[PDB]
């Protein structure tokens, strides 16, 4: 029987829960600390700046409308037109036929 | 056999770390029953 | 004085906020209260931790146009709750600001505290 | 390998003692087979899983 170790190296971190769940919080923490206090300046801007002096500046998103296309097929410049077939071809074909 | 270096070193597994940590019986009853020809045991400790 | 004024150029009003009080729970709380200019304790190294804050605060402005405010200045003192729930003096509230349009302090406090109103009422009149 | 360092992907050897401990000989079997098996590959042809 064998027996492998396919864990890198996390065997010899100490008190591996506890320190797994500092991390955790640290950053958990670090987050919600750095949003609660953006949050608040963003309130006191509004109260000593107005209200109104930020609503002209927000910016208005445009949302797309369905825009149904008969979709036609495409007609190229006649300079490429004539590369496809053969210029023989030109005037051979009884086009009524 | 997909085993675990952390036999409910973390919180709440339920019992995860009990199924994980019996598997390795295998490593003996290879030797001591009479399974050796038709099973091997390859053990593999699976990490984060 | 009935009438139409824009006296403006001389024109103030000082207003003495009601006592509001704030319970520090968590460690973000913490963070958010010192993330203010105005939040100014004597010793930072105070454990604001799990107490409980009052924060008696008076306001003084001084217009400069019909809804912009010209100055504002808002101080108070910063009180914490003792065992014996008597109040001690931890800091002060001082914030200054020209060119306002609002008080940020009392904003503030209105949304994260509660109002202490030294106003209770019976449960039913009493005629006399 | 350095001497007195054991890889971060390793083979064991259990001791008479009982216990589970590195071999660097299985775990150099191992290692030297995942190098080969990066330049070359591996096939699995005939193998029933």
């Amino acid at each position: 029987p064998v027996m492998a170790d396919l864990n890198g190296g996390l065997q010899f971190v100490p008190e591996l829960k506890e320190f797994t769940a500092k991390l955790r919080k640290e950053l958990v923490e670090t987050s919600e600390v750095r949003k609660a206090v953006s949050i608040e300046t963003a309130l006191e801007h509004k109260v000593v700046n107005g209200n109104s002096a930020d609503a002209a500046y927000a910016q208005v998103e445009i949302q797309p409308r369905a825009n149904i296309q008969l979709d036609f097929p495409e007609l190229k410049p006649y300079k490429q037109v004539k590369q496809i077939a053969p210029a023989e071809l030109e005037g051979l074909l009884d086009l009524e036929r | 056999l997909p085993m675990s270096p952390n036999h409910g070193t973390f919180g709440g597994d339920g019992m995860y770390s009990e199924s994980k940590l019996s598997l390795e019986t295998l490593f003996n009853r290879w030797h001591s029953e009479s399974w050796a020809n038709q099973l091997t045991v390859c053990g593999a400790i699976i990490g984060w | 004085y009935r009438g139409n004024y824009t006296d403006f150029e001389n024109t103030f009003q000082k207003t003495v906020e009601p006592v509001y009080q704030m319970h520090i729970k968590t460690s973000k709380d913490i963070a958010v209260l010192r993330s203010k200019e105005w939040f100014q304790l004597d010793d930072e190294d105070f454990d604001l931790l799990n107490k409980t804050l009052t924060f008696e605060t008076e306001t003084e402005v001084t217009f400069k146009n019909a809804n912009i405010f010209s100055s504002v200045k808002c101080f108070g003192p910063i009180k914490v709750e003792l065992p014996t729930k008597e109040t001690v003096e931890i800091g002060i509230v001082d914030y200054e600001a020209g060119a306002s349009h609002g008080n940020p302090v009392v904003d503030f406090l209105k949304r994260n505290g509660s109002t202490l109103e030294q106003k209770v009422n019976l449960e039913n009149p009493i005629p006399i | 390998i350095p001497r007195e360092t054991i890889p971060f992907l390793h083979l064991r050897k259990k001791t008479p003692a009982g216990d589970w401990k590195y071999d660097r000989q299985l775990s150099s079997l191992f290692l030297d087979g995942l190098e080969k098996a990066a330049f070359n590959g591996v096939t699995f042809k005939d193998k029933y899983v």
